[PDB]
RNA sequence: CAGAGUGUAGCUUAACACAAAGCACCCAACUUACACUUAGGAGAUUUCAACUUAACUUGACCGCUCUGACCA
């Protein structure tokens, strides 16, 4: 577990971005969360922290 | 029974004057603590600069002071001459015992 | 077509939207706004500007609130906006000032939830 | 490794020492009050505002509109307070405030915030529509002046316009009623602009409306400079937005 | 020392003896209060007591019946006369009687004679050393003249203080003036005897409390005495 | 004063009228 | 992150009382008394919970813990008086004592002749005042009486 | 008694004007009570002038505060 894009990388819409057990990084714009609080990307785009 | 659209009136305005009597009687005692307490911290500062030694003791607790009792007033006061009937006070407060 | 700003689902208030009706009720005063996600405010109906207060006999009370949505829904559909979003807590929808500003402003032709957005 | 903070952190100014005896929030509306202050703040760590907040320039918009009204606070403010009694004095109006009866006449309401606030409200709204970013890269003006528009439709009907409300090209086929309030004596000058229409270039505009050294209100007086000519916003291009400039 | 005389004064205050009448608004909003009481209640054993009775009595072994029995208690009533809660006192105006104003506050005043004259002042020690300022105004009870009174002391710490310089004539450099500090008491029981009572003494009200005062003695006196 | 809290009334959903009385001490007070 | 000025930033269990788990009594040092028992006794149960809760406000405002709000049990009490040319005691009136607690901590000792003096005034008719410092004997005052571990007891005596 | 200082309802470095704001506060209902919440309530620029905008600047007029005079 962890992240799986950092800050600045181009992701492309459903790429998740990082899992976790606890929520340690919260969702954001265009970022969403699963069951398992796993945070994918809603929009292609540049992640940013 | 149901209440006549003058009386509902009625009450209402009166639990809006009712509303700022309150108001002020909180006021005044609000500012009569006030009074109250810069009269008392400005007299011990009087008190520390005449002698030290005396602040040094009214700034203690008074351990004579508690238990503070004190009975509310009457609506009626006492009679000078007046005798009671006779009779007896029995307790019948029901007792409650934790068994298990 | 336009997307919206999705996400947020750990927080409150949520900002998939276009434009929010936002209310806010001091100790004197109502105010009522329609802004936009990016911030800027569209349009706005208060109890401060002498137009409504020299109308109305208390600025704090439920018919001050269901008045700023007579106004506000009014100035809604001159301003072109017709449809947003209502974000309010458990206690301020179940509130009577809040359930009769909505209702002010549905009369007026506003609708309080947004269309779907068209992603095909 | 560690490194020093860039500035103030967020809770430093709280006392921990006396931490029960200082005034909680108790509410859950008193602390997103705080937490929404603290938001549109300046912070030294990134935030969403750097990233995806309209970028806007240091040099403030220059005002390029007539100068504002000069009115007398301290007699303005003495009438506003007298008619809040003569309107509280009477019974049946708190009468009709406490049995949630009462309203207020939304013509009036309108006529009196046109001449107050309304110029700062057309202003605001003309901003978010991107009105002054494109017609004069990015200068202000407060409409002082009201010009009320209006298209007839029919022989009984009229489709007023505002500020963003939609007609149609059929409603707006023939010239407009245009109105407004001036002094004799003085010259005014008219104007409509498709900022949307062009279908070449993308930063020009289209002239629809051109009336010049207009006397006082008529607008007929008024020298044609360029005939009136219909909105034509092509299929599948959107929605347009025409402005009338006084 | 120091050019600046001690004093340990003492504040003895007579708290009411009887309620304080209720005023217009307060009896609009008591008779309400009552009002809603009944509307919210349940029946009482002794209104469905006799509920019950007219029915049996309209059909047609109860003795005493309710409205019988309540006349019985109103008998009662209106032949126990009430204690006074204005007193011969209030109608003499003796200003020396504790009896007198029950329903408000009063404090103890003593008039005193300095540099041939006589003022109104509240009963003052001077200081003596190994004493604590307080114990300087528990001794003034004692100098009290036929004085069989129980004060409570609240606290240690003085509720007020005045300073005057004598006016030019006894001032030096050893003594200056004099700095009084004031402690409050509450009278639980007693009062003066009857052998000297006018000259002496009176219990005064907060309002009426300015006529035998001076005016700056008096506005640091207004300060820590409450009227509440 | 007295008044401050004195005027009251019973805060219960469910209880039996309650009536005004005076209730004379041992030594003759009433309250 | 560690490394990063903006580290620690999320840290909120340090503005927070720390609540890990009757209670141990505190006793006032020379300068404040520790805990107090505002008893507020009354023959009309209106005047004792109206007085309580406006000791409990004031409280408030003056800026005064209040540990503890709570009530004591009802003494009901027969009042049977002497017969009319008789000698058998007749059942009279019953009369029922409330009996409310307002329990505070952290008063000065300078401020206590001020706050003694603002209740006392406010005192309703009818309502009796006794503040005295706590102690275990008043807290086990409000239990049940165990009959079984005192048959136990004195088995072992 | 003069001497200086001081000035929005309780606080505020609220008040560009579009406007006298925000919080604190009071009653009732919910709550053992408190708190939360709902529904209601009371409110201020010391007063006059100054070419006007002047709560703001300049003057006094007003009260408050402080230091002595005064003082048992
Ligand atoms: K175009």
């Amino acid at each position: 577990q962890g992240i799986k894009k950092m800050e600045g990388h181009y992701v492309h819409a459903g790429n998740i971005i990082a899992t976790q057990r606890h929520f340690r990084w919260h969702p954001g714009a265009h970022v969403g969360v699963g069951k398992n609080k796993c945070l994918y990307a809603l929009e292609e785009g540049i992640v940013r922290y | 029974v149901e209440l006549t659209f003058e009386e509902t009136e009625r009450r209402a305005l009166l639990l809006k004057k009712w509303s700022l009597y309150k108001q002020q009687e909180r006021k005044m005692e609000r500012d009569t603590i006030r009074a109250m307490l810069e009269a008392q911290q400005e007299a011990l500062e009087e008190l520390q600069l005449e002698s030290p030694k005396l602040h040094a003791e009214a700034i203690k607790r008074d351990p004579n002071l508690f238990p503070f009792e004190k009975e509310g007033p009457h609506y009626t006061p006492p009679i000078p001459n007046y005798q009671p009937p006779e009779g007896r006070y029995n307790d019948i407060t029901k007792v409650y015992t934790q068994v298990e | 077509v336009a997307r919206k700003e999705r996400g947020w689902r750990t927080v409150f208030p949520s900002r998939e939207f276009w434009h929010r009706l936002r209310v806010i009720r001091t100790q004197h005063h109502v105010e009522a706004l329609v802004e936009h996600q990016n911030g800027k405010v569209v349009v706005s109906a208060s109890t401060r500007e002498w137009a409504i207060k020299k109308h109305l006999y208390s600025t704090r009370n439920v018919v001050a609130c269901e008045s700023i949505g007579r106004v506000l829904a009014q100035r809604c559909l001159e301003a072109g906006i017709n449809f947003m979003v209502y974000q309010p807590t458990p206690w301020e929808a179940a509130s009577d000032s809040m359930k009769r500003l909505q209702s002010a402003m549905t009369e007026g032709g506003v609708v309080l939830r947004e269309p779907q957005r068209i992603y095909e | 490794r560690r490194t020093p903070p860039l500035g103030p952190m967020p809770n430093s100014d709280i006392d921990l020492s006396n931490l029960e005896r200082l005034e909680k929030y108790r509410s859950f509306d008193r602390y997103r009050r705080r937490a929404e202050q603290e938001a549109q703040a300046p912070h030294w760590w990134r935030t969403y505002r750097e990233y995806f907040g309209e970028k806007t320039d240091p040099k403030e918009k220059i005002d390029i509109g007539l100068p504002p009204p000069k009115v007398s606070r301290t007699q303005q403010l003495l009438e506003r307070k007298q008619a809040i009694q003569e309107l509280r004095a009477n019974v049946e109006e708190e009468r009709a405030a406490r049995l949630r009866t009462a309203s207020v006449p939304l013509d009036a309401v309108r006529a009196e915030w046109e001449r107050t606030c309304g110029p700062y409200h057309k202003q605001r709204l003309a901003e978010y529509y991107g009105l002054y970013r494109d017609l004069f890269h990015g200068a202000t003006f407060v409409p002082r002046v009201p010009l009320h528009v209006a298209y007839a439709v029919g022989e009984d009907d009229l489709m007023p316009v505002y500020c963003g409300n939609e007609v149609t090209p059929t409603e707006a086929a023939q010239a407009p009623e245009v109105t407004y309030e001036a002094e004799e004596g003085s010259l005014w000058t008219l104007l409509l602009t498709s900022l949307d229409g062009h279908l070449l270039e993308p930063d020009a505009e289209y002239l629809h409306w051109l009336l010049t050294n207009i006397p006082g209100n008529r607008v007929a007086e008024g020298q044609v400079t360029c005939p009136y000519l219909p909105p034509f916003p092509a299929r599948g291009s959107g929605i347009h937005r025409l402005a009338f400039l006084l | 020392g120091s050019p600046w005389r001690l004093l340990g004064a003492l504040c003895l205050q007579r708290p009411p003896v009887v309620s304080k009448p209720l005023t217009p608004l307060q009896e609009e909003m008591a008779s309400l209060l009552q009002q809603i009481e009944i509307e919210r209640s349940l029946y009482s054993d002794h209104e469905l007591r006799a509920l019950d009775e007219n029915q049996r009595l309209a059909k047609k072994q109860d003795i005493l019946l309710a409205q019988d029995l309540e006349d019985m208690w109103e008998q009662k009533f209106l032949q126990f006369k009430l204690g006074a809660r204005i007193t011969e006192a209030d109608e003499k105006n003796d200003r020396t009687s504790l009896n007198r104003k029950l329903d408000r506050n009063l404090v103890l005043l003593v008039r005193e004679k300095f540099g041939d004259q006589d003022v109104w002042i509240l009963p003052q020690a001077e200081w003596q050393p190994g004493e604590t300022l307080r114990g300087t105004a528990e001794r003034t009870l004692a100098t009290l003249s036929e004085n069989n009174m129980e004060a409570k002391f609240l606290g240690n710490a003085p509720c007020g203080h005045y300073t005057f310089k004598f006016p030019q004539a006894m001032r030096t450099e050893s003594n200056l003036g004099a700095k009084v500090f004031f402690f409050k008491a509450l009278l639980l029981t007693g009062d003066f005897s009857q052998a000297g009572n006018k000259g002496h003494h009176v219990w005064v009200t907060k309002d009426e409390l300015g006529d035998y005062l001076k005016p700056k003695y008096l506005a640091q006196v207004r300060r820590f005495v409450s009227d509440l | 004063d007295s008044s401050r809290a004195s005027l009251t009334r019973v805060h219960r959903q469910a209880y039996a009228r309650l009536y005004p009385v005076l209730l004379v001490k041992q030594d003759g007070s009433t309250i | 992150y560690k490394t990063k000025p903006t580290h620690g930033i999320g840290k909120y269990k340090h503005l927070i009382k720390a609540e890990e788990p009757v209670r141990a009594i505190n006793l006032g040092t020379d300068y404040e008394y520790g805990v107090l028992n505002i008893h507020l006794t009354a023959y009309d149960m209106t005047l004792a919970e109206s007085y309580a809760q406006y000791v409990h406000n004031l409280c408030n405002s003056l800026s005064i813990k209040v540990e503890e709000s709570y009530a004591m049990p009802t003494k009901t009490i027969e009042v049977l008086q002497l017969q009319d040319q008789g000698s058998k005691m007749l059942l009279d009136s019953v009369l029922t004592t409330h009996e409310r607690v307002v329990q505070i901590s952290g008063l000065s000792a300078t401020f206590a002749e001020i706050f003694l003096e603002i209740i006392q005034s406010s005192l309703p008719e009818g309502v009796r005042l006794s503040v005295k410092e706590h102690t275990e004997e008043d807290f086990k005052g409000r239990f049940k009486a165990r009959p079984e571990l005192e048959e136990l007891l004195a088995k072992l005596k």
